């Protein structure tokens, strides 16, 4: 359940 | 060749650009007085670093939220719709809508100022969520966001009337899926004949990669303090950069369009409604 990210995912 | 801001204005008046898609970030809302809590100091930032935060981004991560939701709700109290008015940047986008030029407005913001400015929900994609609805983190029941305002404004963690679990507004946290309405980008960005990007550093994905989804012939106009994202490291021949204060950049384009006094009138009328 992933998708949003910033500066590292 | 190399386009100017004047050239963009000419394409808008000439309705050669009649399907504008817009991407916006935190930079269009600080002029409304929304504190830029991303900025070290000033000041909510420093008051909010007093919690046992591992990193500042954990305020928008579920594992930490389950541990301690108080940091999030402190910040929510202050970003919550009802305390701030839209500024000229928002009303410029409403004016494009009034003129039938706005295909879609893609926003990273959760302050809800796009809707408040008079842009209808059908023309908007709130890609990182909204305070307009909430969800019990335990039983998953949905609620109208109004149901928790009073708790939020009163420094109380809102809890579910069914299971007493913590109710979380429908903000997209890092690691969470974006709403399925985000898939409108598959149709909207190819249909765009002009792309505006306002007030963002393009550091959050997948939102930031939308800058690449317009067709090869389509100008991309950035109004931003800095050159960022694909406009910096993957420039195209019809890219235009109006670097500086976002409000200043917008007002300059409004002037080249010939809309300065229509804007003034629009802003005065709509803010007065409060
Ligand atoms: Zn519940």
């Amino acid at each position: 359940t992933a998708r949003k990210s910033t500066g590292g995912w | 060749g190399k386009l100017s801001l004047q050239d963009v204005a000419e394409l808008i008046r000439a309705r050669a650009c009649q399907r504008v898609v817009v991407m916006v970030g935190a930079g269009i809302s600080t002029p409304s007085g929304i504190p830029d809590f991303r900025s070290p100091g000033s000041g909510l930032y420093s008051n909010l670093q007093q919690y046992d935060l591992p990193y500042p981004e954990a305020i928008f991560e579920l594992p930490f939220f389950f541990h301690n939701p108080k940091p999030f709700f402190t910040l929510a109290k202050e970003l919550y719709p009802g305390n701030y008015k839209p500024n000229v940047t928002h009303y410029f986008l409403r004016l494009l809508h009034d003129k039938g030029l706005l295909l879609r407005l893609y926003t990273q913001n959760i302050d809800g100022l796009e809707r408040v400015s008079g842009i209808p929900a059908s023309k908007l994609v709130e890609a990182h969520g909204t305070f307009a609805s909430a969800t019990c983190t335990v039983c998953q029941r949905p609620f109208p966001g109004e149901d928790i305002r009073a708790d939020v404004m009163a420094d109380r963690v809102p809890r579910c009337p069914v299971c007493t679990g913590v109710v979380k507004p429908d903000i997209v946290f890092f690691g969470e899926p974006l709403p399925q309405r985000f898939l409108l980008h598959v149709v909207d960005f190819p249909m765009a004949d002009l792309l505006l990007i306002l007030g963002t550093s393009l550091e959050v994905e997948p939102f930031a990669s939308l800058t690449e989804a317009v067709r090869s012939s389509v100008p991309r106009l950035l109004i931003n303090r800095d050159l960022v994202g694909p406009l910096a490291w993957h420039p195209r021949s019809r890219d235009v950069a109006q670097l500086g204060d976002v409000v200043h950049g917008v007002e300059s384009l409004v002037e080249l369009l010939g809309w300065t006094e229509e804007m003034r009138d629009l802003v005065q009328r709509e803010t007065g409604k409060l």
